[PDB]
């Protein structure tokens, strides 16, 4: 699950720190600068057929 | 509110022109005559202070560009010099800039009981010019052994570069500051 | 021996005929002795930290990565 | 090329006629460290990639898509050349560009301009 | 004598008219004895002047304490096309220092003659006096004295009618304490930011405008023309062997009548305070700590203020420094932690911010000192203070980092019980509150 | 209100008034459950945006 | 042993070549090299933040401090000239303690924004902090912050991450030739900027993105697009002009 | 029994022409020999009284493309009687 702040803003900052630790390469992230200038993801998809549910 | 960057305002903007004077060109020549002609940049401080005196105690961005043209350097060097030193006012100070709050040695003898009285007497915060435009408040650079801790520095920019005087007043009571400011308002200068 | 196995008391069951029945009796005894070792570990487990303090090799606490610069650098480099 | 090892290795004949580049990767411009230098790599020039029209993922049909970057590394140019020679790959060698240490001193920041010349 | 070091007769004083009781201009200068047979002193050769300075044993009066003659011997003896310069460092910005101002507002011609003599002794073609920017009136007085000297022929082309061509100029700063450092002053005088240079290029080989130059304090320059005239043997007969002479002291702080006075170089601190100035406020028992030589140098507690000699070497052996020789007496009626925290704030405010250890370390030291000013710190924080000070010392470009680290070390070295006491008292007022 | 994107939702939260020149944003009331500490300088005229939260902080008086 | 990065030392003459001991190893260098360069010849790679081989020397960061026998205090190897018979020491406790002191000072006001920094996997500050730095931070007080300024459509600026190495200023003054950038202010409050609102108009202005060791100066078009570890590097040439 | 004893004993008793590299450390006492003496060494180390190595734990290969002899074959050995482990390595190319 992807969480968001209580204000309604998504917490993901497109740091790609979860895509590099994923031992199964199940995460693919695409990011760019949003209209406000904030670092956010455009694409964040997880392969649950590759996921090993390790919690990394 | 000392900021290391300039926001364009009607009072100071690069578009406004700024030459020195007919009277101050001789001073500019004399200042530049003290250094080799290939090292004119060495006369940046005695030119910036002259611009500060002439303009009324503060340096607009136009004055810095004029000094850069006189010493023939990039204006960024003059900005670097003006921002580094603490005697160059980049905000707009009043006609008689008053320097109050002390330093290390003086507070042992009581230098931090002088600012608030004057601040509430003239009724505008530090770095804020009064409505009439006469007075301002700033932080001083204590010069000596400070035997008489309550000292105030009076920078005078009333007559420009011809009547600029930088005085230190020793042992001034939190009401004697009021007395000397009242004397300054009329025009008379107190003795030191 | 590795870890704290040399501080624990347990017997090593040994067979006599080598057949499938001995492999079963020993596979019973090794589990009774495992119960014994579990009891000893529960009784003698001390307090302290659970990871090596060389954070160049271990992750920082989630409260320390969100409050200290070097802890965040260590987290970023480790993950 | 005596690609006998290529024949007794198991690589398919189609992939044994590839053209590779033997080169030493240089130092990145965003870092001043020089740790990832001195190693030689074989570049298979694997560029045939496309986009998955279901999720936008990068698809490929080239087995040598990441081998030379992930596992196959050499300590010298001779080792990579011998490897390519034995595997029957047509190779070209790109000699690395190396920096030249010039004389630099802190006193050169402060140098006399010269006597004022009214030229 | 050697046993009794201290006490100068009025005749043996160098800085006459130190109180402003007489005309400081050219008339009084010639009647007092300035510019007296200066042509003879310049017509005796550069080598002779350096020899006399070396024999006199004049150590630097700017705080460093480096021998003046040996410093002047480092200037080039053969010109390779680069002119030699003399720079007088008159930018005194240390808190509690009043010496160079009193010198240049009461004895300007002593300074001018000293500049001429030092330029002759270092084969310099010009002299730049770098005055602190706040000294506007003193700058005008020095400029008037310069005009008088030029009008009388004492300076300029054929100075004193001797063939030496010396030009004296008056540059001034714009309110920066770091601009008093040797290389930062050269940066300021070159028209740039007053940020110190790295040392491997020494000023004697690459200084002002890339040319060889020497930076000297006003007191060292001002006493030069009278050492030659009176005699080095007379000058060397004051104070101990290695460090000898007469030095000005701006005594301030908690003393009955603070003043500026000239005394022998080896005057005992207790005798100095209790003889010229009044006794310590409330008596010598009320004494708690004395800053020996101004802000830069560390602190000295009462137990070792007894039988201490105000020397470059004696104060250094006590792990302090003579510095600018401006004592700041502090009584038991003052919080030392407050004072040391304020010194930390002053050094945070005056750091130019060029190198990493001083730019950040001074601020960190100030914050820790502010926290301990009210005891809002743990007992294990005092050791972190020592670690931070040791991390700052020795890694900075100039000596301002060392000067910003020494007061904290002096506080920890002689007043650790006070810090622990206030920390525990704060902790008790927290445990007994909730 | 799924029609509102997170950008439009974070663009509707009024800026927080801060008296000082600098504010520290952690992202949540409990520090351990938010984002890494972020110190924001309030020395401009426009509201200053947290680069993690998107929350805007503005100086109160001066 | 070989020089770091295969650096080629050009000896003009065999006569003008002093001898130094970097770690007890005999090293021959021309007169004019510094301690850092002599160590680079001897295979030892000294940490550096403000030193660039194409920029003038300015010993700001104090990170390249080494030990010299005839020195009471550590010397900046970037600016200290090499002398004949000089014995350098790099892996001694003095040089270490200096390096973890300097890293601790550098990582004191630095913002905790590595995840959102475009210099994430390619930062010299964190790479050297892992190697030559310490493990635990003793700083708990409030950090400083500065506002961000617009330098044009090419250079994205987040000046809170500035470590004040002045490499951008030196590049603009020496290599670019357009003096528009400088260090403004005094002390911990000193800032890099143009003072007035102007944009970097130099054709070589984008090179400040690379010389910056931290994420203070980053590319604006390539903002948040990808991380360095995701990128395959191809060594190609230019066709935009005839320089190649 | 121990790495300090096994190393010194095998230094003396073993024929010198077999082993050409002997590392003695805490990570493991290794013997590197030519491929034409491997069987001889392993038969000696299986029958000698003081080096009764009767268990072959595993045989692994390691690939070094930069070496002339590309593959490294490692023989991890165990002695139950003396409670010691010995590792023997050789090198071979693809043919
Ligand atoms: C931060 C700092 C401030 C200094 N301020 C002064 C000063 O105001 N006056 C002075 O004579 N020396 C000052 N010095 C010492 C200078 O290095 C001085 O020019 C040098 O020691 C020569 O002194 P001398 O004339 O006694 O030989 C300062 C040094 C530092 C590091
Ligand atoms: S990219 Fe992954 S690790 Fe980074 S903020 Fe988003 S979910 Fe978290
Ligand atoms: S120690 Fe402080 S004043 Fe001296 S150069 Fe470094 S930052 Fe500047
Ligand atoms: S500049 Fe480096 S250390 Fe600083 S936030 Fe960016 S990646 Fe982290
Ligand atoms: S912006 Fe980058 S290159 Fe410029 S001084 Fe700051 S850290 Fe150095
Ligand atoms: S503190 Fe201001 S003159 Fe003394
Ligand atoms: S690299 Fe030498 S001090 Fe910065
Ligand atoms: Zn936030």
């Amino acid at each position: 699950a992807l969480r968001r702040y209580p204000t309604g803003e998504e917490r993901c900052i497109a740091c790609k720190l979860c895509e590099a630790v994923c031992p199964a390469q199940a995460i693919t992230i695409e990011a760019e600068e949003r209209e406000d200038g904030s670092r956010r993801t455009t694409r964040y998809d997880i392969d649950m057929t590759k996921c090993i549910y390790c919690g990394f | 509110t000392a900021l290391n960057y300039h926001l364009d305002s009607p009072d100071n903007k690069p578009d406004l022109p700024w030459e020195f004077s007919e009277a101050n060109q001789s001073k500019v020549k004399e200042i530049l005559s003290y250094y080799p002609s290939n090292y004119k940049q060495s006369a940046v401080i005695p030119l910036l202070d002259l611009a500060q005196q002439q303009n009324g105690g503060w340096l607009p961005v136009s004055a810095m560009n004029a000094v850069a043209k006189v010493i023939e350097v990039a204006p960024i060097r003059v900005y670097e010099v003006a921002t580094f030193y603490s005697m160059f006012n980049r905000a707009k100070v009043g006609k008689y800039h008053l320097l109050v709050c002390g330093t290390t040695p003086c507070m042992i003898r009581g230098s931090r009981d002088i600012e608030s009285a004057l601040l509430d007497h003239l009724g505008v915060k530090r770095g804020e010019v009064t409505k009439d435009g006469l007075f301002s408040v700033g932080e001083m650079e204590c010069m000596g052994c400070c035997v008489n801790a309550p000292m105030i520095t009076v920078a005078d920019y009333s007559n420009g570069s011809e009547g600029y005087t930088y005085n230190y007043f020793e042992d001034v009571t939190p009401e004697k500051v009021v007395e000397i400011v009242e004397k300054l308002r009329k025009g008379e200068k107190p003795p030191h | 021996p590795y870890d704290v196995y040399d501080q624990l008391d347990f017997d090593v069951p040994v067979g006599t005929r080598g057949d499938c029945y001995d492999r079963y009796c020993i596979r019973i005894e090794e589990m009774r002795q495992s119960l014994r070792i579990i009891v000893q570990c529960l009784n003698q487990m001390p307090s302290g930290m659970i990871k090596a303090d060389d954070r160049k090799l271990c992750p920082p606490s989630r409260c320390r990565m969100k409050l200290s610069m070097e802890s965040l650098i260590h987290h970023f480099e480790l993950y | 090329k005596r690609g006998e090892i290529g024949k007794v290795s198991g690589i398919p004949e189609e992939h044994l006629s590839r053209k590779v580049i033997i080169y030493s990767p240089a130092r990145t411009a965003t870092q001043s460290g020089s740790g990832k230098l001195g190693k030689w790599k074989i570049n298979f020039v694997s560029t045939l990639k496309w986009e998955n029209p279901l999720m936008g993922w990068t698809s490929t049909g080239d087995p040598y898509a990441n081998v030379g970057d992930s596992a196959l590394a050499f300590d010298s140019e001779e080792a990579a050349k011998s490897f390519a020679e034995r595997h029957g790959w047509d190779y070209k060698v790109k000699k690395p560009n190396t920096p030249l240490l010039k004389v630099k001193s802190y006193s050169d920041n402060f140098k006399w301009k010269g006597n004022p010349q009214p030229e | 004598e050697k046993t009794h070091f201290g006490g100068l007769k009025d005749e043996d004083r160098i800085f006459t008219n130190l109180y402003g009781l007489h005309d400081p201009f050219l008339k009084g200068a010639m009647k007092r004895g300035d510019w007296h047979r200066t042509k003879d002193l310049v017509l005796k050769g550069t080598d002779w002047i350096v020899n006399e300075m070396k024999k006199s044993g004049l150590r630097g009066r700017g705080g460093a304490g480096f021998p003046s003659g040996l410093k002047w011997s480092f200037m080039p003896k053969v010109s390779d096309g680069r002119p030699s310069y003399l720079v007088v460092n008159a930018d005194e910005s240390e808190p509690g220092t009043c010496k160079d101002r009193e010198i240049m507002r009461h004895d300007p011609h002593k300074l001018l003659e000293g500049c001429l003599i030092a330029g002759v002794g270092m084969r310099a073609s010009a002299a730049y006096i770098y005055i602190r920017g706040e000294y506007v009136n003193e700058r005008l007085n020095l400029e008037k004295a310069r005009r008088e000297a030029y009008a009388a022929g004492l300076l300029g082309k054929n100075a004193c009618g001797s063939g030496y061509d010396f030009e004296v100029y008056i540059h001034f700063g714009a309110g920066a304490y770091i601009c008093g450092e040797e290389t930062a002053l050269l940066e300021s005088l070159e028209g740039k930011q007053g940020k110190p240079r790295l040392k491997p290029p020494f000023p004697a080989n690459a200084g002002l405008y890339g040319c060889p130059t020497t930076v000297t304090n006003v007191e060292t320059v001002a006493v030069s023309p009278t050492i030659l005239r009176r005699g080095p043997e007379w000058f060397s007969s004051f104070g101990r062997k290695n460090n000898a002479g007469t030095k000005l002291f701006c005594i301030s702080g908690h003393v009955n009548k603070p003043c500026t006075v000239e005394e022998e170089m080896s005057i005992p601190l207790k005798e100095l305070i209790e003889r010229h100035c009044g006794g310590v406020r409330g008596g010598w028992d009320n004494l708690l700590a004395i800053i020996p030589g101004g802000s830069s140098v560390p602190l000295i507690p009462k137990n070792i203020c007894e039988d201490v000699l105000m020397d470059f070497d004696a104060l250094k052996a006590v792990q302090s420094g003579l510095g600018t020789a401006a004592v700041i007496v502090m009584d038991k009626s003052t919080d030392v932690v407050d004072a040391i925290a304020r010194l930390s704030y002053f050094y945070k405010h005056e750091s130019c911010g060029q190198c990493t250890p001083c730019r950040e370390g001074t601020g960190w030291l100030w914050m820790i000192m502010e926290r301990m000013k009210v005891g809002n710190a743990k007992l294990e924080e005092i050791d972190m203070l020592q670690e931070v000070t040791k991390q700052i010392e020795g890694h900075t470009i100039c000596a301002l980092g060392d000067a910003a680290a020494w007061p904290v070390q002096g506080l920890i070295r002689h007043f650790r019980p006070e810090l622990e006491r206030r920390i525990r008292e704060r902790a008790e007022r927290e445990l007994l509150q909730a | 209100r799924s029609k509102k994107s997170p950008m439009e939702l974070i663009s509707e939260v009024p800026p927080i008034k801060v008296d000082g020149r600098i504010v520290a944003c952690e992202g949540d009331t409990n520090p351990a459950l938010g984002h890494p500490i972020e110190f924001i300088c309030l020395d401009l005229n426009e509201p200053a945006i947290c680069k993690y939260c998107g929350l805007r902080y503005v100086q109160d008086h001066h | 042993r070989n020089p770091v990065g295969g650096a080629r030392v050009h000896f003009s003459n065999p006569e003008d070549a002093i001898e130094v001991f970097v770690d007890g190893y005999a090293v021959k260098v021309p007169k004019g090299f510094t301690v850092l360069q002599a160590c680079e010849v001897a295979g030892v790679d000294i940490p550096r933040f403000c030193y660039h081989s194409r920029l003038s020397i300015a010993g700001n960061c104090r990170m390249c401090l080494v030990e010299v026998e005839k020195s009471p205090k550590p010397v900046a190897s970037c600016a200290m000239p090499a002398l004949p018979g000089m014995k350098i020491k790099t892996d001694t406790p003095i040089a270490k303690k200096a390096r973890e002191g300097v890293m601790e000072f550098l990582l004191m006001n630095h913002p905790l924004d590595c995840p959102i920094c475009d210099q994430g996997g390619e930062c010299d500050l964190q790479d050297q902090s892992m190697a030559f730095g310490s493990d635990r931070g003793r700083f708990t007080e409030m950090k400083r912050s500065v506002v961000d300024k617009n330098l044009g459509p090419l250079v994205k600026t987040v000046m809170t991450r500035c470590i004040q190495c002045t490499r951008c200023v030196r590049f603009a003054s020496e290599v670019a030739g357009v003096q528009d950038l400088g260090i403004l202010g005094r002390g911990s409050g000193e800032e890099i900027g143009t003072y007035v609102e102007k944009l970097m108009t130099s054709e070589l202005s984008g090179n400040v993105i690379d010389i910056c060791p931290v994420g203070a100066l980053t590319s604006k078009p390539f903002a948040f697009k990808a991380r360095n570890w995701e990128l395959k590097a191809t060594e190609t040439i230019d066709v935009s002009d005839a320089v190649g | 029994m121990d790495n300090q004893f096994i190393f010194k004993y095998s230094w003396e008793t073993l024929p010198k022409k077999w082993v050409k590299k002997m590392e003695r450390s805490e990570h493991g006492n290794r013997f590197d020999t030519n491929t034409d003496y491997l069987f001889q060494l392993l038969c000696f180390l299986k029958l000698h009284t003081y080096t009764r190595v009767q268990v072959l734990i595993d045989i692994c290969g390691v690939d070094y493309p930069s070496r002339k002899r590309r593959f490294e074959v490692v023989y991890n050995l165990l002695s139950t009687r003396y409670n010691s482990r010995i590792r023997v390595q050789t090198s071979a190319d693809e043919v």
